[PDB]
């Protein structure tokens, strides 16, 4: 039961080879076990399947490269359904061969289309040369480049040729596209005339520096038209050709873009299933695979029938059946989770993962974390804003599994929805009950404050007067004062200039309060530890000993508390007694007969008391617990060195930490008045401003003012005020709280899945 | 673990059968000359005979 860490159970199992991959694999479609690692030697070529993954390996390299290739030329990849792993048998050869042929006709038909495309453009320009030089020992030369080279190229021609070269230039009838970038470019020809090879050099040599693309020519209009007629059979042909050789390359990118949806889902399945295979043992006699798992106890019989389908969905006839191991070292720690759940047991195990067995945070967490952080972040309106964002995430949740992970914030407040919820209504509680959003009430309590007519009673009616000119105080005297009140926080608190010292009495004491308690349901929880382990010295030399030396310094406190509100009021208020003194002077023996009066008969007797019965309980925290371990062990015939540092260390951290943890929760009424403030502030410096004295003319800017003042109080308060009280939480229970109890040391359980694709 | 020991042991004696067959087999394929003397005497016997009678 989630309470405490799941019972799990080691087991061993005989497992059948041709059975093995089938038997894994249902094991991880199961996805409730994990395989211990049997071989400490394992490495690349150490592994028992190197092929068979190095082949996954491969054919995942393969598809990722026909991926590519489909995303390059952007054709839709399908990705329909869900699907099984290949057969045990050795199919995943033609699966390769598959890969291949895919692979194979790629790279072959992308360089045909090149180089088809290539000649077809070359072969455009030559009849659109051989056409331009039909207009025409002596020679010449054709070509073509982009237009705007044309100018430079004549002038360097004349420039290196001294002032004699004959040539013409002619613009294309349309622009020509590049073969490497498939820019379309307004290309020219031209056409160079000259004497004799030196010549021929110079201007070849122009031509390579502007890079410009020679050509042969025939010296006439009929063997050009000979050359023309070759052309133009040649540029059909390998248009024909290219065409054919897009339209192939596209069935080839289609069929492979089915595919890769369930190569993808087989492929990476049938790598994990191979890896899990290798931490699997063979000895050099061994027929069948020796394997080992931690289950959950309640699913041994889960993963047996798993076994027994794996084998039948194979040719074998064993049913690689388990023994339960006995002679067993501390299993990994697992918890089942769901959407409630799952982000409270993740903060848990942040800070660390509890023992075998060991009571688990994780469930009290669900209610105390978000009564914590609402006990801080104590405003009702962003425990509306706060409840309002977390419902459209909840709402919209089943779209919203579809979509990007990319945006982490989003993912992280995402995956924090259900605790972000659950706090934020509890923030709407506290906030109620605090009476305050933005520093205004709601005016859905009455009040225990009183009108000015119950001032005028002639005893005190010249105050009434006295505060046309200046600031006056109620002293809460009898008939004045509007009665004892019956709701949270007194509406007319928000309005009051002396407010702060009222409600700073109240956040203190109560943060006071609520961690003594937390504390106390700490220490509480420890004792049910020790009883699910059977520790007879845990609970008598630790629980015993450290309750009583908590609960007697920390019950009187509270008890004071308590009766301070009670025993005390106006009409005796003046020269009443400080809480805070009586106790110090308790625990420091410290009262000087005088000062501040005592609260009750025989006060001085239960505060001696208390205090010595607590320091009674140090001896056996401290030291009695070592010594009789020391005893035990020289009679049972380990270091009584580091037992003494383990246990001086812990007693030391709980002793101190009765003071240190005690003042800590004081951090709830810390952050809890900077809200307050921040709130009062972020109001006050800016709604003012739209509050004009007409409607229209206030209204227009209290439109934008008021989105301004949105925009400030989200980023402060509601996102990082949020995001204090959220981690303030978490400290106070991963330390003033858990470590009465909570380990929190063990393996995490890894459960063997598909899901991690 | 019982279970894996008495595997162990098992096909350790899988393994110890298979190789004792493989010496003793071994061993019969070196005996092939002696039992071959039989059959060289018996064709001597026939030809002497056949020879007698062709004399």
């Amino acid at each position: 039961e989630l309470f405490r860490s799941e019972e799990m159970t080691l087991a061993q199992l005989f497992l059948q080879s041709e059975a093995a991959y089938c038997c894994v694999s249902e094991l991880e479609e199961l996805g409730k076990v994990q395989f211990r690692d049997l071989n400490p030697d394992v490495n690349v070529f150490q592994r028992k399947f190197v092929n068979e993954v190095r082949r996954c390996e491969e054919m995942d390299r393969k598809l990722r490269f026909v991926e590519k290739e489909i995303r390059k030329a952007n054709i839709p990849i399908m990705d329909t359904g869900e699907n099984p792993e290949v057969p045990f048998p050795r199919d995943m050869i033609d699966l390769e061969a598959n890969f291949e042929k895919i692979e194979n006709e790629l790279k072959e038909i992308n360089t045909n289309q090149e180089a088809l495309k290539r000649n077809f453009l070359e072969l455009t320009e030559l009849k659109f040369i051989l056409r331009k030089t039909q207009q025409f020992r002596l020679g010449f030369v054709a070509g073509v480049i982009n237009r705007e080279r044309i100018p430079t190229f004549e002038r360097m021609l004349w420039r290196v040729c001294r002032g004699n070269v004959f040539l013409r230039q002619a613009e294309i009838e349309n622009p020509l596209e590049d073969p490497v970038t498939g820019d379309y470019v307004h290309k020219s020809v031209f056409i160079i005339f000259f004497q004799g090879d030196q010549l021929k050099n110079r201007v070849k040599k122009i031509c390579e520096g502007f890079r410009a693309s020679l050509y042969p020519c025939p010296e006439t209009p009929q063997e050009r038209k000979e050359m023309a007629s070759g052309v133009n059979t040649r540029i059909d042909d390998l248009q024909m050709v290219l065409n054919q050789t897009e339209d192939h390359r596209q069935r080839v990118l289609q069929a492979a873009a089915k595919n890769i949806r369930v190569w993808f889902i087989k492929v990476r399945k049938m790598k994990a299933i191979y890896h899990t295979l290798n931490l699997c043992n063979i000895d050099v006699t061994q027929k069948c695979l020796i394997a080992e798992v931690w289950c959950p106890v309640t699913d041994l019989d889960s993963i047996q029938f798993a076994l027994r389908r794996g084998t039948e969905h194979s040719g074998s006839t064993v049913p690689s059946i388990l023994n339960r191991m006995q002679t067993n070292q501390t299993p990994p720690t697992y918890n089942k989770t769901n959407k409630f759940t799952h982000g409270f047991q993740n903060i848990v195990d942040a800070y660390g993962i509890g023992t075998y067995r060991e009571i688990n945070p994780a469930p009290y967490t669900v209610i105390t974390f978000p009564f914590l952080f609402a006990v801080m972040f104590g405003d009702f309106g962003h425990g509306i804003l706060m409840t309002l964002f977390a419902v459209w995430m909840v709402l919209r949740e089943s779209r919203i599994l579809s979509q990007k992970n990319e945006n982490e914030m989003f993912s992280m407040v995402f995956s924090g929805r259900y605790i972000i919820l659950l706090m934020g209504l509890f923030s709407i509680y506290t906030g109620l009950i605090y009476n305050d959003c933005f520093s205004k009430s709601l005016n859905i309590f009455g009040s225990s404050w009183s009108v000015r007519p119950m001032f005028t009673i002639g005893n005190w009616t010249e105050e009434t007067l006295l505060g046309s000119s200046v600031l006056q105080l109620n002293p809460a005297i009898p008939g004045v004062f509007g009665g004892p009140y019956p709701f949270g926080i007194d509406p007319i608190w928000n309005i009051a200039t002396n407010k702060l010292t009222f409600l700073n009495s109240f956040k203190m004491k109560m943060s006071v309060i609520l961690g003594i308690i937390h504390m106390l349901f700490g220490v509480s929880l420890s004792l049910f530890n020790h009883i699910y382990f059977k520790k007879p010295l845990n609970i008598y030399f630790g629980f015993i000993p450290e309750i009583i030396f908590m609960s007697s310094l920390f019950g009187y406190l509270v008890i004071l508390i308590f009766y301070k509100w009670t025993a005390y009021d106006a009409h005796s208020s003046r020269n009443a007694p400080s809480l805070l003194i009586h106790f110090i002077n308790m625990f420091l023996f410290s009262y000087p007969e005088s000062g501040n009066a005592m609260l009750y008969s025989g006060q001085k007797g239960i505060q001696c008391f208390l205090i010595v019965v607590a320091m009674l309980c140090v001896p056996w925290m401290l030291l009695f617990k070592p010594l009789i371990l020391r005893h035990q062990y020289l009679r049972k015939k380990f270091d009584f060195g580091d037992t003494m540092v383990h246990q001086a260390i812990h007693t030391i951290e709980y002793c101190l930490g009765c003071i240190s943890n005690t003042a800590s929760y004081l951090r709830l009424w810390a952050l809890s008045l900077a809200h307050a403030q921040l709130s009062e502030v972020l109001w006050t410096m800016v709604i003012h401003i739209g509050l004009h004295v007409r409607s229209l003319a206030g209204g227009l800017g209290l439109f934008f003012i008021f989105a301004a003042f949105a925009t400030l109080t989200v980023a402060i308060l509601l996102i990082m005020e949020g995001l204090s009280a959220f981690l303030h939480a978490l400290r106070l229970h991963w330390v003033e709280f858990q470590n009465k109890f909570y380990t929190g040391t063990g393996f995490k359980f890894l459960p063997f899945s598909f899901e991690h694709i | 673990s019982q279970g894996i020991q008495q595997l162990l042991q098992a096909e350790k004696r899988a393994a110890e059968k298979v190789s004792e067959a493989r010496k003793r087999k071994n061993r019969r394929l070196k005996q092939a000359k002696e039992e071959a003397q039989a059959e060289i005497e018996q064709y001597r016997l026939q030809r002497e005979k056949e020879f007698k009678a062709k004399e």
